């Protein structure tokens, strides 16, 4: 007890209540959101999840920002590689940097 | 932000110390599954939809708007050309109808 502040807090009437949702449940929610996004784009946010091939969904998104979809299709490998490298950079930064 | 679904419109109603919004939204209802392709190969050229998406019921290819099934014959007014057929992954062979060709023929 002497080397722990939590025990003193508890002994003086100060306690911590657990969250209703566990970490596992929150991870399930995020995985459901991710599965919906990568399988159905934005359709599952408006109704039933409507499956669409992911490259075609990216063509839709390219249209959304004012770029013709042949730009996506003709550069598909380059765009996938750029995304993969960017994700890898995110992972490396989270692994290395400490704060 | 304005209800669940694609927002159409909203109507306000006063309430004691507050407001009530009646959000009217459009919700897609009865989905059917189709075969799809990103582009159509015709005469060695790649065709992409101008506004919709290429779909197949099993034997025939059409272009439809994305949020409501309305199949139409794939034509040069429906699509635009970009490059040849060698680059697009998943391109599908089909004919693209030219409206001017029958008129020139007749
Ligand atoms: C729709 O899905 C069913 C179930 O797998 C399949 O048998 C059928 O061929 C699909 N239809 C089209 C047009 O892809
Ligand atoms: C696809 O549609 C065409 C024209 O509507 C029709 O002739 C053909 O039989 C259909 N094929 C199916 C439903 O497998
Ligand atoms: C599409 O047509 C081209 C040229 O006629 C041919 O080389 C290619 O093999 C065809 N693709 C399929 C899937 O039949």
């Amino acid at each position: 007890a002497a080397r722990d502040l939590i025990c003193a807090q508890k002994f003086n009437g100060l306690t911590v209540l657990p969250p209703l949702l566990t970490d596992e449940m929150i991870a399930q929610y995020t995985s459901a959101l991710l599965a919906g996004t990568i399988t159905s784009g934005w359709t599952f946010g408006a109704g039933a999840a409507l499956q669409i091939p992911f490259a075609m969904q990216m063509a839709y998104r390219f249209n959304g920002i004012g770029v013709t979809q042949n730009v996506l299709y003709e550069n598909q490998k380059l765009i996938a590689n750029q995304f993969n490298s960017a994700i890898g950079k995110i992972q490396d930064s989270l692994s290395s940097t400490a704060s | 932000f304005c209800g669940k679904g694609y927002h159409l419109m909203s109507f306000p109603q006063s309430a004691p110390h507050g407001v009530v919004f009646l959000h009217v939204t459009y919700v897609p209802a009865q989905e059917k599954n189709f075969t799809t392709a990103p582009a159509i190969c015709h005469d060695g050229k790649a065709h992409f939809p101008r506004e919709g998406v290429f779909v197949s019921n099993g034997t025939h290819w059409f272009v439809t708007q994305r949020n409501f099934y309305e199949p139409q014959i794939i034509t040069t007014d429906n699509t635009f050309v970009s490059g040849n057929c060698d680059v697009v992954i998943g391109i599908v062979n089909n004919t693209v109808y030219d409206p001017l060709q029958p008129e020139l023929d007749s």
